């Protein structure tokens, strides 16, 4: 504001603000049984398989 | 190039009374505090250091004067005072309306002094705003020095009283004047005198002996126009120092240190800023001068 | 060219600043004129009757 | 390749002193049209633009420093400096054609030989730019005798801040600046300010306030104090920064050196030598504008101030006491 009192008029001012990024990491575990993976690649030819 | 102008905002309309005094002194030098276009009236006075209820100390006021920027008036409008500015190193018109009147000419020399003859004549009061304005005085250097000579002599001989014709009168070719001392704070005028007691007793230790023997050959019979201070009688002290033999290379080392401490007395006898007038008009009372802060 | 044209953006925005800080000077001084001539309610209410 | 040569046709003819204002009388009132830089109030509009005010920005003052060219032994001028230090030119006798001796304030600390706690920070830094101090003292065999009679302030001429140093093995070329703001060489469009160590500088205007006027001018003063330490003569150089006028600062400097004046002159109840009476001297190193903030820096640490818009104006030495 430019005013007519005796105090000092202000020059132009700027601010430079620097924000950052917080990083987050999530982990969940999954167990596959070895008796369950073994028949996934096998050959099936009977109605029980 | 550069601009220099100060227009002073003011919160009340002035009366016709105080407008007549400010119109009469339209070209006048007065200091002010800050270096801006817009300005309060409480900076324009020299009365921020020289008030009525506080006892003024003219050395401290003069000590104050070499800090401030200085200014010359242009107009007195009924609301706002309009002033121009003095900066190094600029030629400018200056016009003396200063009431203890002295005469200038082309190629004279000037300096700015506090009001030391009539404070009531040189300060006008503004009852409209409640703040009073003090004008300083501009004096040529010869009377610019000779007032500060008499003011330092006064504060030595007011302390000894713990009468007036020898202490408070400034002498000059053709005129005599009265310094204005009723209430002075001597303490800022005495730290100047405390440093004079430092230099002057060092200057009494390195006195050359050949220059004292020169006076013992001089003032006894050879009477000159400018040696009438001693009135024809030698002092009792000068006969006591010249008992030694004169030798040239002793005084060579003395007169160099005598030379170098007289360089230091510039610092204790300083005036304010100095004004070198190159052209002065007589019937118009204006001049032209370049401002030099030292 | 991008040094020149990025310095003419500085000096305009330093001078749009100069005018638009003076339009605040109107709104300041006009409001300050009103407050110098605005006596409070309790003084003026009984004088209004 | 004449496109390279026409660039100098642009830049030399554009960069000249302004010519003398001389117009013949038969042309008439055309000379008043050639007075543009004296005009100082320019019209503003509702929305002013650079195209409106490119004429108001065009008229500029005429400012130029006067450089000095110094050719220095590379033993004295340390090869790395912060490029804005203040300089002095010690001078004893013209022995050769052009071999010049220059003294930075860190180099003049080592010739002094004062105690560590007088300047606790620069003693570490000035002891790694140099040896024990006898790498410089062999040029001046009169350092014991110039301090007794007190001639050492008469032999220094303050010159101004650095602008450029082109360093070789045996000889260092140093270009300093007098009379104003020196143009920076390596960075274009830039100005070299003056850099002082924070240890040497003694500020003078400092208050609670517990009111003082503002102004346009604050002046850096140098000082150089003759003293005795360990019954050996030695000097002390400090700096001062105030805009109080010369009549106050001489009284303000004496209050700073009150203790050093007393501890010296306890000696001369016994021996009164008139050569010993000279104590100090004060120069004027040039002005600083008011309200320019001195910016702190740190180098290797060595805290070092810097002053923007420093313009130089050398003065003589006046002997205070």
């Amino acid at each position: 504001i430019a005013h007519g009192d005796g105090r000092r008029p202000n020059k132009q001012r700027q601010y430079i603000v620097m924000k950052a990024c917080n990083k987050h990491h999530i982990g969940a575990e999954i167990e596959l049984a070895a008796a369950d993976i073994e028949l996934l690649f096998a050959e099936k030819e009977t109605p029980l398989d | 190039a550069l601009d220099k102008s100060i227009v002073v905002n003011l919160t009340s309309r002035l009366f016709a009374d105080e407008l007549a005094a400010l119109q009469s002194k339209i070209g006048s030098v007065l200091p002010l505090g800050d270096c801006h276009r817009l300005q309060n009236i409480q900076a324009l006075g020299l009365g921020c250091v020289c008030s009525r209820e506080t006892s003024p100390d003219y050395i401290q006021i003069m000590q104050y004067l070499s800090k401030c920027t200085l200014a010359v008036l242009e107009e007195v409008r009924p609301d706002s005072l309009r002033l121009t500015r003095m900066d190094p190193s600029d030629n400018l018109q200056i016009k003396n309306v200063y009431a203890p009147f002295f005469q200038w000419d082309s190629n004279t020399q000037l300096a700015v002094l506090p009001p030391l003859f009539s404070r009531k004549d040189s300060t006008i009061v503004l009852e409209s705003n409640g703040f009073d304005i003090v004008f300083p005085m501009v004096v040529p250097q010869q009377l610019g020095h000779a007032i500060l000579q008499q003011l330092l002599v006064y504060h030595i001989y007011s302390k000894i009283s713990a009468l007036d014709l020898y202490t408070t009168n400034v002498s000059f070719m053709g005129r005599t004047y009265r310094l204005d001392v009723d209430n002075t704070d001597p303490r800022t005028a005495l730290r100047v005198l405390d440093d004079l007691s430092m230099y002057l007793c060092i200057l009494s230790a390195l006195v050359p002996r050949g220059c004292l023997r020169l006076l013992t050959a001089l003032v006894r019979h050879d009477r000159h126009p400018l040696t009438e201070v001693f009135e024809g009688v030698v002092p009792d002290e000068v006969t006591r120092i010249d008992l030694d033999q004169l030798s040239v290379p002793d005084d060579i080392t003395r007169m160099r240190v005598m030379f170098s401490y007289l360089q230091s007395l510039s610092s204790i006898f300083n005036l304010g800023p100095r004004l070198h007038v190159y052209a002065y008009s007589a019937e118009t009372l204006a001049a032209s001068c370049w401002y030099s802060p030292r | 060219f991008t040094e020149y044209a990025g310095a003419i953006k500085t000096i305009t925005s330093a001078l749009q600043f100069g005018m638009d800080a003076l339009e605040r000077g109107l709104v300041d001084t006009v409001l300050a004129v009103k407050l110098r001539h605005a006596p409070p309610v309790f003084i003026l209410k009984t004088l209004g009757d | 390749q004449a496109e390279n040569a026409a660039r100098l046709g642009r830049q030399v003819l554009g960069l000249l002193p302004p010519p003398t204002h001389r117009v013949s009388l038969t042309r008439g009132p055309e000379f008043a049209r050639g007075v543009r830089d004296l005009l100082s109030k320019y019209a503003a509009s509702t929305r002013p633009t650079v195209g409106s005010l490119h004429e108001a920005l065009r008229q500029a003052p005429f400012r130029q420093p006067t450089y000095g060219d110094f050719l220095v032994y590379s033993q004295t001028f340390s090869p790395q400096e912060p490029l804005g230090t203040f300089l002095f030119s010690f001078k004893q006798e013209d022995n050769g054609s052009s071999m010049d001796m220059l003294l930075t304030p860190t180099s003049l600390f080592m010739l002094s030989g004062m105690e560590a706690a007088k300047a606790p920070q620069t003693h570490k830094v000035a002891g790694v730019w140099y040896g024990s101090g006898s790498g410089l003292a062999d040029f001046i065999p009169n350092l014991s005798e110039l301090m007794d009679t007190g001639e050492f302030h008469t032999l220094l001429t303050p010159v101004g801040p650095m602008v450029q140093s082109v360093h070789s093995t045996f000889v260092t070329k140093v270009t300093s600046a007098m009379k104003g703001v020196g143009l920076a060489r390596d960075e274009p469009r830039a100005h070299v300010g003056l850099t002082l160590p924070c240890d040497m500088l003694v500020d003078l205007d400092e208050s609670c306030p517990m009111r003082e006027p503002a102004g346009l001018n604050v002046t850096i003063y140098a000082s150089l104090v003759y003293l005795r330490v360990n019954q050996r003569p030695s000097m002390a150089l400090t700096f001062f920064q105030s805009g109080k006028g010369f009549a106050e600062v001489v009284a303000m400097i004496k209050d700073h050196f009150t203790d050093v004046i007393r501890t010296k002159y306890i000696q001369l109840r016994h021996e009164l030598y008139i050569n010993r009476l000279v104590f100090g001297a004060v120069c004027t190193l040039g002005t600083v504008p008011f309200d320019s903030h001195p910016v702190h820096q740190s180098l290797n640490s060595l805290p070092v101030l810097v002053f923007a818009n420093f313009e130089a104006a050398c003065g003589p030495w006046t002997v205070f006491l």
